RNA sequence: UCUCAGGAUAGCAAGAGCAAGUACGCAGUUUUAUUAGGUAAAGCGAAUGAUUAGAGGACUCGGGGUUCCAAGAAUCUCGACCUAUUCUCAAACUUUAAAUUGGUAAGAGCCGCGGAGUUUACUUAAAUGAACUCUCGGGAAGAAUGCAGUGCUCUUAGUGGGCCAUUUUUGGUAAGCAGAACUGGCGAUGAGGGAUGAACCUAACGUUGAGAUAAGGCGCCCAAAUGCACGCUCAUCAGAUACCACAAAAGGUGUUGGUUCAUACGGACAGCAGGCCUGCCGAAUGAACUAGCCCUGAAAAUGGAUGGCGCUGAAGCGUGUUGCCGAUACUCAACCAUCAGAGCAAAUGCGAGGCUUUGAU
């Protein structure tokens, strides 16, 4: 349990991606030299996490393994504004019974880090998709003229309105539970 | 295996090495053998005598006697779960000197030679070789190459 | 009847189970796989050397030859 | 300090590695490996739930 | 071993001992140094063996049909020979060639064509060589890590029908079949979890209290969340998960994602219209795919088994997040016993197969 600085007070709200940069380069390690510096974007939960996904994605990119490099650095990346919302896009690739797939998604949320716990959620539940086999080709915050999506493009109109239709009751505090009470809810 | 038998699956071990058909090689002719050296025991397919099992090709053996033909080599043999000694001796076509001395002897050498200097100065010299050390620190300014992962495609 | 013919499972635990015996490495060995030749030299050449001491009617034999 | 300036140039500062690591015992006794058994008694953890130091070599 | 339900024989096991427990020693471990190997793969425009496709060819090796006229020449058809290729393969093929792995080593019993010796069918033309002795010169101890398993004697019990799991494997259509390899395990073994149950998961057991856990759980039977957040699902045959108790080829205008091509106020799709086009209507509308859950494919005998209730704002499927429950393992203490530490004479508050203590088990 180690909270990065910008999830929620309640843990409950969000999954526990961060996102990282992580930079290395090809051990030999020569002084006076201008090395290549081999460095990625990863979502990951740890710094560990990361380094992981780094690794995975470099190797199949390029000739290099571990034993042939070394990390320079891993930095936790921030979103500037957490006061708007906005409409994110992400291009993925995941691995199902069949085969490997390229999908673009989206969501509306205050996070890139919520874009991609979202993102997901969504995944395992409608795909059936195993986290590790998540592949996050590229991120972008959009511009409206941008979004594609219905289920996104769906939410814009300030004449926006919801009856709560129903109102399930859920006690304030569990001080105030009873299983059994003198008398019915209402919904509404 | 039905068939136990002094050359019992030796095909490929004993075959002759690729373009090696008829080779005379005169350097193990002219190798010399001395009572304590270390020699590692190959065999050769051409010439049939003095012959060592085929368990032995490759391995390391210790000098023991030197016959007018043959080493006579020593090699150890687990066997039930302990060491057993076996005295061989190898027709001079089926051996060659092992660098496992030489490099020794070297090494030592050159070794010796600093610390008798350091001695000199007051300086004590340690021969012990430290295994690979974590890295020190360092600082990196290049360029930067940034990847990111690619989208699938199918080549057929 | 019927049998397991040959398995080798238990076996190789047993052996490595109080260890692998190794031999003694001694300073000198037996002379197996040694040719006479030498050997005889190896005798004179001892017999001979005064730097090597022998017993005292050896000596003896030595010091008249 | 020195990650600062790094920051500054753009360029950056790899700290020395860790020369010493901590190891704890995660699994049971049973069912191991006869070699693995001895590696986990040359790293002198003999039982589950044990911690101990050792140094940090291509060796260990 | 007339040996196959048995015997010996090694191995495994116990007790009694020996030795300076060469720690510059030891190791089911790495590291470093020197080295082996022909398996996996790959390769057959490379050898051996198979083996498809088309074309060319000055020079070719023969057959046949064609034609002409005539026996020749011209020419269609075959292959064989190259020419440049090409399809698919080998456990009893192989150039190439791994991973895992095998030898031997990492110094005082070391290194150095420096010395002086000893050798009566040892070596050489050769004080040449060789092997051993006494000398001369140099040599911080010559990798990490661990050592509550030092080496060896002596005497001897039981055993000699095995069985299972992961991975690898051969015969077999197959089998809870028959055989093999490495490591375990079960037998010889309990505790918690898989409702249940030899060989699965955690975890290895002296008597006892506390705490925090593993595996697995927290709607009730049941300790602990009818927790807090996501996505998906309505079954007039839902679903409910390792080893585990089975389902396939094949299908669905059920529902949700995603992929690739398309239309639209220079008014689409559809319907109604009307004569390919055109009006009305009015913002979205086509096509081929793919994978999730759901539906069909899906027939058996006593009455039935996500373990049972039951569950659809889940108590279902794939996740996120926090706590809590939970073994005979882990912490901490008390007691018992085992093994090992340390201390007990001019003695003495008591018994030396003793007393006092300490650590591990
Ligand atoms: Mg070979
Ligand atoms: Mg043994
Ligand atoms: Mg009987
Ligand atoms: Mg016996
Ligand atoms: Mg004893
Ligand atoms: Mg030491
Ligand atoms: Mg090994
Ligand atoms: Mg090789
Ligand atoms: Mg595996
Ligand atoms: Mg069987
Ligand atoms: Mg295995
Ligand atoms: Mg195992
Ligand atoms: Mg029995
Ligand atoms: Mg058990
Ligand atoms: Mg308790
Ligand atoms: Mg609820
Ligand atoms: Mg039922
Ligand atoms: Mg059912
Ligand atoms: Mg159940």
């Amino acid at each position: 349990v180690r909270k990065a600085a910008q999830e929620p007070k309640d843990d409950t709200l969000q999954m526990k991606v961060r996102q990282y940069v992580v930079s290395a380069a090809r051990l030999p390690i020569e002084q006076g030299t201008k090395p290549e510096i081999l460095q990625m974007r990863v979502f990951a939960r740890d710094e560990v996490h990361a380094k992981t996904k780094f690794w995975y994605n470099m190797r199949k990119l390029n000739k290099i393994k571990r034993s042939q490099g070394r990390i320079l650095s891993v930095n936790e990346i921030y979103e500037k504004s957490l006061n708007t919302v906005k409409t994110y896009g992400i291009v993925l690739k995941y691995q199902s019974r069949t085969a490997i797939h390229n999908m673009y998604k989206e969501y509306r949320d205050v996070s890139l880090n919520g874009a991609v716990s979202q993102l997901i959620q969504d995944m395992a539940g409608n795909h059936r998709a195993q986290p590790d086999t998540i592949q996050i080709i590229r991120t972008a915050t959009l511009e409206p003229k941008d979004i594609k999506r219905p289920a996104t493009l769906a939410m814009r109109n300030a004449a926006l309105k919801f009856p709560i239709v129903k109102t399930i009751h859920r006690p304030s505090e569990k001080k105030y539970r009873t299983v059994y009470k003198a008398t019915r809810p209402t919904t509404f | 295996t039905h068939s136990y038998g002094y050359r019992r699956q030796t095909r490929k071990k004993f075959a002759k090495a690729y373009k090696t058909k008829g080779h005379v090689r005169i350097s193990r002719y002219l190798t010399t053998y001395k009572v304590g050296e270390y020699v590692d025991i190959m065999v050769d397919g051409s010439q049939h005598k003095g012959m060592p099992y085929k368990l032995y090709h490759g391995r390391t053996g210790k000098v023991f006697n030197v016959n007018p033909r043959s080493i006579g080599v020593i090699v150890h043999r687990i066997v039930n779960g302990r060491y057993i000694e076996k005295r061989l001796h190898v027709k001079i076509e089926h051996v060659r000197p092992s660098n496992v001395k030489t490099a020794l002897s070297k090494r030592y050498q050159a070794n010796d030679q600093a610390k008798a200097e350091g001695n000199k100065a007051g300086k004590r010299v340690s021969t012990k070789r430290n295994p690979g050390q974590p890295l020190e620190a360092v600082q990196v300014q290049g360029a930067v190459n940034f990847q990111h992962p690619k989208v699938f495609r199918e080549i057929f | 009847a019927k049998s397991k013919n040959s398995t080798n499972k238990n076996q190789i635990s047993k052996s490595h189970r109080n260890g692998i015996k190794k031999p003694k490495d001694h300073r000198h060995i037996s002379t197996k796989g040694v040719n006479p030749r030498f050997l005889r030299n190896r005798r004179r050449a001892i017999k001979n050397d005064p730097s090597i001491k022998k017993s005292k009617n050896l000596e003896k034999k030595v010091n008249k030859e | 300090d020195e990650k600062r300036k790094a920051r500054k140039t753009g360029a950056f500062y790899v700290p020395a590695e860790a020369k010493v690591a901590f190891a704890i015992r995660i699994r049971g006794v049973n069912q191991l490996h006869p070699d693995v058994k001895r590696v986990l008694r040359l790293f002198r953890l003999r039982q589950l739930h044990n911690g101990a130091f050792f140094r940090v070599n291509k060796a260990s």
